RNA sequence: GCUGAAAGCAUCUAAGCACGAAACUUGCCCCGAGAUGAGUUCUCCCUGACUCCUUGAGAGUCCUGAAGGAACGUUGAAGAC
RNA sequence: GAUGUCGGCUCAUCACAUCCUGGGGCUGAAGUAGGUCCCAAGGGUAUGGCUGUUCGCCAUUUAAAGUGGUACGCGAGCUGG
RNA sequence: GUGAAGAGGGAAACAACCCAGACCGCCAGCUAAGGUCCCAAAGUCAUGGUUAAGUGGGAAACGAUGUGGGAAGGCCCAGAC
């Protein structure tokens, strides 16, 4: 619908390739490629983009809107790149980086090693704090989510990992 | 998580989503209105 | 990786420095020589077959004394088969000794067990007898009720009874190796080994680990 | 056998169109929800209807 | 007088290779399982087995509609008791391709010695390449 | 859960991606090619004549008996046989 | 013109409406320990005193001492209270 | 009305359900119920819809932004949701 019909825009120095239904953007920030679905069609008008339906499939808008917004983000990715940023509240709960190892100290019995994936970068601006930055909304959503689903927050404290984004609801100990 | 043959929605924030081919209430505010259909 | 095959030679201790017996099993791991390379090219599975022993001139048949004399070993007195990993290789004559083991802690022992005969089922499968008084009749170490009644109105497949038990191959796992004489053919096993004095084993690396 | 048995409840048979409860001085609103908790006592699928004048 | 009936010692039977790929798993048995019981003959008979060696190409990526991948069910008992055992459709394609084309036409063929012997003459294949070249199949558009 | 529209938001799903239990398929052990779909690989053995015809994947005579097996005997921590 | 009928012993086998262990949601879940619901049937799942009793009570354990179907399983398997 | 005292075809099997009342023979044709992808004779028939649940091929109150059709109604380019 409104989605489906607003247009993307290809910047300056980004190459967009498009062979079958695979569609590819080729920015500054890296390489990144999609292989859409049948029902979608993408168009020119190089400099915008644009998703119509193909004949024949049923939701098809869907397909398209959801395509258009998979471009979105990867046109985003590939010239400023997605960043997240999570934190580490709790006592002595701490991060560390090493290369692609992000080391969480979190009140286990053993430290916990996480393996970055392929082309997400991590950094440790402060001890309690982690920012990954990565051209694949996706991918980075996941390396967080991961990050987190370690030591989700605790209701009763909000100790463990957060998104910054997030407001953690507490509740008080039941008295009594 | 309620499993209830009934599932409504509780509160304004209660929103009705089928996942897998069951019906759920997803509430943003109070985790008690979680609710799924069986 | 491989085994080896060895003799059941007998059953002895160990007396440590800090006077603790190991019950030992003592496995005259002699070498074996082996008569044939089994790779995927021709049988579609990687494998070294092996002989060891020496077996009576007279009463080696002239097909296996052939399939010997391809690989220009001495006739032994049996052929056992060793499936290879990808790392290893191994070609034909090639004499392995028990010098194998090394490096090695745990072992695998397999064997024919002792052949109990026709056991019954007290014995086979641990059955508890029926009271030796109280008026029982004839029925003091039957098996019982065998199975429900109309329904389903059959026994079942694998139901327990009596019938031949052990002389089958059985696997000990796990063994810890405590020597391990190259010099005299020796392998010394911490624990018991199926079956008797004299049966062949094969005894393989660790492979539950 | 033995006779007939005893007489243990009342009931009135219901035929469709058959107009139970009935409800005035109300809001319709408030009407609805009384008739919805009252008919969600009762074995029978029932409908909001109001007066007309015919 | 009486009605021609096919004698099994002077019955013609031909090779065909049929490549099974994208197909529709049932739409395809039911040909094949036809063509084995020499249906498409003038002289067909119910009681000679005058069918066609055909051979399965491809029986890896044979196609299903709707979520039968992963929801078609194989079961079958082992014969101890509880060995209940079964595998989906898309476990079964993965350890055993094959078995699916030919628990397909196995179904609709007909029971007795006669379908066990119509069921001796289909090969299916996982792969493309056959051994029967030397059979010189035919190829089957089914 | 991530990304994500249908539904400008929202949403774990409708495409796409991720995690997830002693259950399932394996991994461990035993049986297992009568798996009549009867598989594979080594090795060994036998390469003489002659009639008849119902000329058939025919029948028969002479000479020849191979590898091997079986039988018998002494027997076994194998075994009711 | 006969299908032996309670309980006990031996032997079991299946269901899941799960007693334990395994994975989760919510909690009037601070922690330990819970309550409740969802998934899960791989394995495990008391010994005695009383009584003919299954049952129940009681003693003492255990991670738990599950509920059921199987002719209220099982007398051409035993007993006969 | 049927069975009893009625065969035959259909409902998988299924006295009493649907079709139909067996004098005998035929390697002749047309049909009823019921059906025409293979078992298994006959449409992988034509036209237009619906379902995405293996529904079809068991079950209710009740619940639900599943999808299709219809008749209205409310707010809207002083630009509405
Ligand atoms: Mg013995
Ligand atoms: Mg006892
Ligand atoms: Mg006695
Ligand atoms: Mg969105
Ligand atoms: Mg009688
Ligand atoms: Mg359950
Ligand atoms: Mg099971
Ligand atoms: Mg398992
Ligand atoms: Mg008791
Ligand atoms: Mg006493
Ligand atoms: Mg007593
Ligand atoms: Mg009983
Ligand atoms: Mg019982
Ligand atoms: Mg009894
Ligand atoms: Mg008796
Ligand atoms: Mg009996
Ligand atoms: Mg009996
Ligand atoms: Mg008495
Ligand atoms: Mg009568
Ligand atoms: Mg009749
Ligand atoms: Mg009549
Ligand atoms: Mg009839
Ligand atoms: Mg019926
Ligand atoms: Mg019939
Ligand atoms: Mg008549
Ligand atoms: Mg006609
Ligand atoms: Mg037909
Ligand atoms: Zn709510």
């Amino acid at each position: 619908s409104r989605v489906a019909k607003a247009p993307v825009v290809v910047p300056a120095g980004v190459d967009v390739k498009i062979n079958g239904q695979v569609i590819t953007i080729k920015g500054k920030n890296g390489e990144l490629t999609r292989t859409l679905n049948d029902a979608v069609e993408v168009k020119h008008a190089d400099n915008t983009l644009t998703f119509g339906p193909r004949d024949g499939y049923a939701d098809g808008w869907a397909q398209a809107g959801t395509a258009r917004a998979l471009l979105n983000s990867m046109v985003i990715g590939v010239t400023e790149g997605f960043t997240k940023k999570l934190q580490l509240v709790g006592v002595g709960y701490r991060a560390a980086v090493k290369g692609n190892v992000i080391n969480l100290s979190l009140g286990f019995s053993h430290p916990v090693d996480h393996q970055l994936p392929a082309g997400i970068t991590a950094e440790c601006p402060t001890q309690t704090e982690i920012v990954l930055k990565g051209a694949d909304k996706q991918v980075i959503g996941q390396v967080a989510a991961d990050l987190r689903a370690y030591r989700r927050p605790e209701p009763y404290k909000g100790k463990g990992v957060r998104y910054a984004d997030e407001v953690v609801r507490t509740k008080e100990a039941k008295k009594k | 998580m309620k499993v209830r043959a009934s599932v409504k929605k509780l509160c304004r924030n209660c929103k009705i989503v089928k996942r897998d081919g069951v019906i759920r209430v997803i509430c943003s505010a109070e985790p008690k209105h979680k609710q799924r259909q069986g | 990786m491989i085994g080896l095959v060895g003799k059941k030679v007998g059953m002895t201790r160990i007396f440590t420095e800090d006077g603790v017996s190991i019950p030992v099993t003592v496995i005259e791991v002699e070498a074996n020589r082996v008569t044939q390379v089994k790779d995927l090219a021709n049988d579609g599975y990687r494998a070294i077959q092996v002989t060891t022993g020496a077996k009576k001139a007279n009463r080696v048949t002239k097909p296996e004394a052939g399939h010997f004399a391809k690989a220009g070993v001495e006739a032994g007195r049996g052929l056992w088969e060793f499936r290879l990993a990808e790392g290893e290789e191994f070609t034909v004559g090639q004499s392995i000794s028990v010098e194998l083991f090394a490096d090695v802690k745990k072992v695998d022992v397999t064997g024919t067990s002792k052949g109990k005969g026709f056991a019954g089922t007290v014995k086979r499968w641990n059955f508890r007898t029926q009271d030796a008084t109280h008026g029982n009749s004839l029925s003091h170490r039957v098996p019982g009720s065998i199975g429900q009644n109309q329904t389903p109105g059959k026994v079942f497949k694998g139901k327990k009874m009596a019938g031949q038990m052990g002389n089958e191959r059985v696997t000990v796992q796990s063994l810890d190796v405590v020597r391990v004489d190259a010099e005299r053919n020796l392998l010394l096993v911490k624990g018991a080994v199926p079956g008797a004095t004299g049966s062949d084993l094969i005894v393989k690396p660790a492979v539950k680990a | 056998g033995k006779g007939k048995g005893n007489v243990e409840y009342w009931v009135a048979l219901i035929q469709p169109g058959k107009v139970l409860y009935e409800m005035d001085g109300v809001p319709e609103e408030l009407a609805r929800e009384a008739f919805k908790l009252a008919a969600a006592k009762l074995p029978i699928k029932t409908t909001f209807v109001t007066k007309t004048v015919m | 007088m009486k009605t021609f009936t096919a004698k099994p010692e002077t019955v013609k039977r031909d090779w065909y290779v049929v490549d099974a790929t994208g197909k529709t798993l049932g739409r395809l048995a039911t040909e094949l399982a036809r063509r084995l019981r020499g249906k498409h003959k003038a002289e067909y008979t119910p009681h000679v087995d005058t069918g066609d060696y055909i051979i399965v190409l491809n029986a890896d990526k044979v196609a299903v509609t709707g979520n039968k991948r992963t929801d078609k069910v194989y079961y079958h008992h082992t014969g101890h008791i509880g060995g209940i055992k079964q595998a989906t459709f898309e476990e079964m394609i993965a350890r055993r391709p094959e078995r699916v084309i030919e628990i397909a036409v196995k179904g609709m063929l007909p029971k007795g010695p006669l379908g066990r012997a119509m069921f001796r003459k289909l090969k299916v294949y996982a792969g493309n390449e056959h051994n029967h070249a030397a059979q010189q199949p035919q190829v089957l558009d089914i």
